[PDB]
C-alpha cells in the first residue's frame, strides 16, 4: 500500500 | 447499466483514459528497444550508492503512480466514490496496475527494461541489494510479454485491478461492486468483440499481484 | 511541560521550515534587482488564460508539496492518524503558501519573485482577476511590514496547519496537546527575541481563511474545466 498521504497528494495536488 | 451499448461506451472511455495516462507512448517503447545501455553505462549504474539508486527509483515510481492515479479519476465512476474509498481504492491496486504497466516498458528478446531513456537488464540494479525482488518482477513482466496484451486490454484490466470492491477498509461497498460488475462485463464484452476471451485464462492468479507487491511494499523511504 | 523542551520544539519547527522553505530568503532578496521588462510582462499578458492558470497551478502545486512536506516534520504530525492528517492540511496548506508568500513578495516596488524573476501584479493580466491578485498582493504588503524573520513564519505557519478547531477531526484532544505545545512555542519565542509586539499585527484567523476561500473557487472551476499533473520531491 501506499501511504494515505501520498494517494491524497496524487489525489488532490492543489485541494 | 441495464444494456450492451452503455458498456461499449464504458469500453471506449476506459480506453480513452488510459491513451491519455499511459505517461509512455507504446510506439514510442517500440521503436526504443534498439536503444540499450552499454557496458559502460550499466557499471556506472552499479557504482552508484544504493541510496542513489534508490532515489532516483522512487522518483520514477512516484511519478509512475501520478499517472496510475489521473487514469483512475477518469474511470467513469470512480470521482463518485466517496474520497475515503478513492484513497482505499488507489492505496492498495496503484503498485499493482504499475507492475502490470511495467510490461509495455519491457522486451522480452532480451529481458530488458526501458529505464531513464534506455533499455537494460537487471543487472542495473545490482547496487539496490535487490536480486531476488528485481527478478520477480522481471519475471512476471517476462510472463505477461507473452499474451500480447492490447492497449485496451491493459486499460481494461488495471481498471479492475483498481476496482476491487474486496479491498478492506471500503465505505460504500455496494458502489464499488457496481463499478466493478460493469467494468468484468466491459473486460469480457470487449474480448469477445475483438476474439481475445483466450487471455481470460492467462492472465495472472488470483493474489499473484498482490504478493508480489506486498513483497515490495517493506521499504524505509 | 518544561522550557527545555518548549525551546526544543522551537529548534526543531525552525529546522523543518528551513528544510522546506523551497526558496532560500538569501536567494529571493539576492534577485530583487532582477525584475521582468516591459517587454516580458507583455509577453505574459499576450498569454492564454488558459496557459497562465497551468503555470500558477504547477507553481502553486510544487509550493503545496514544500508545505506538506514541513507538516510532515512538525514534531508530532505523523503521529496523528491518517484522516486527521489530511483533515488539517486541506483546511490549512493554502493558507501557509499565502503566509510563505512574503518571503517573495518585495514591498519597494509591490513585486513577486515569479518564475525568476520579480513582477508585479500586472503580470497575472490575462487571469481576469484583478481583484483577487491585489488582495493577496496586499495581504503580502501588510505582512511585509511586520519583518517576518524565517523562524516567525516557520512558528506562524505551524500553527496555521495545527489548528484543533479544523472540522472534521477524529482525535481533537490529540490536535488540542500539538496547537498548545507550538504555542508555547512561539510565545516563548517571540520573548527571547524581543519580538511579542508581533502577535498583535497578526492577521486573524478570518482573513487567512476568507483571503484563500476567495480563490479556492476560482481554482476549482478552472481545474474541472483542465487539470493538471507536477513532479514531486
Ligand atoms: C512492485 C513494483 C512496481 C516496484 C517497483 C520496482 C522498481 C524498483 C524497486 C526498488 C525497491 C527498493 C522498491 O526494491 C521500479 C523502479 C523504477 C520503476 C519504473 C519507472 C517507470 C515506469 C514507466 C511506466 O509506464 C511502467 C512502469 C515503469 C517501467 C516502472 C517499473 C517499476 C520500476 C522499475
Ligand atoms: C496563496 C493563494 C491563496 C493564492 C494563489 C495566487 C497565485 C495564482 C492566483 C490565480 C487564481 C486564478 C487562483 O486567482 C499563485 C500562482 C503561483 C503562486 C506562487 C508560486 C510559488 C511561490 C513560492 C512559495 O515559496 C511562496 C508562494 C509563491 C510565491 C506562490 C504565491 C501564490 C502564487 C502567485
Amino acid at each position: 500500500h501506499v501511504e494515505r498521504l501520498q494517494i491524497f497528494q496524487h489525489l488532490h495536488p492543489i485541494v | 447499466y441495464a444494456s450492451l451499448t452503455e458498456i461499449e461506451h464504458l469500453v471506449q472511455s476506459v480506453c480513452k483514459s488510459y491513451r491519455e495516462t499511459c505517461q509512455l507512448r507504446l510506439e514510442d517503447l517500440l521503436r526504443q528497444r534498439s536503444n540499450i545501455f552499454s557496458r559502460e553505462e550499466v557499471t556506472g549504474y552499479q557504482r552508484k550508492s544504493m541510496w542513489e539508486m534508490w532515489e532516483r527509483c522512487a522518483h520514477h515510481l512516484t511519478e509512475a503512480i501520478q499517472y496510475v492515479v489521473e487514469f483512475a479519476k477518469r474511470l467513469s465512476g470512480f470521482m463518485e466514490l466517496c474520497q475515503n474509498d478513492q484513497i482505499v481504492l488507489l492505496k492498495a491496486g496503484a503498485m499493482e496496475v504499475v507492475l502490470v504497466r511495467m510490461c509495455r516498458a519491457y522486451n522480452a528478446d532480451n529481458r530488458t527494461v526501458f529505464f531513464e531513456g534506455k533499455y537494460g537488464g537487471m543487472e542495473l540494479f545490482r547496487a539496490l541489494g535487490c536480486s531476488e525482488l528485481i527478478s520477480s518482477i522481471f519475471d512476471f513482466s517476462h510472463s505477461l510479454s507473452a499474451l500480447h496484451f492490447s492497449e485496451d486490454e491493459i486499460a481494461l484490466y488495471t481498471a479492475l485491478v483498481l476496482i476491487n470492491a474486496h479491498r478492506p477498509g471500503l465505505q460504500e461497498k455496494r458502489k464499488v461492486e457496481q463499478l466493478q460488475y460493469n467494468l468484468e462485463l466491459a473486460f469480457h464484452h470487449h474480448l469477445c468483440k475483438t476474439h481475445r476471451q483466450s487471455i481470460l485464462a492467462k492472465l495472472p492468479p488470483k493474489g499473484k499481484l498482490r504478493s508480489l507487491c506486498s513483497q515490495h511494499v517493506e521499504r524505509l523511504q
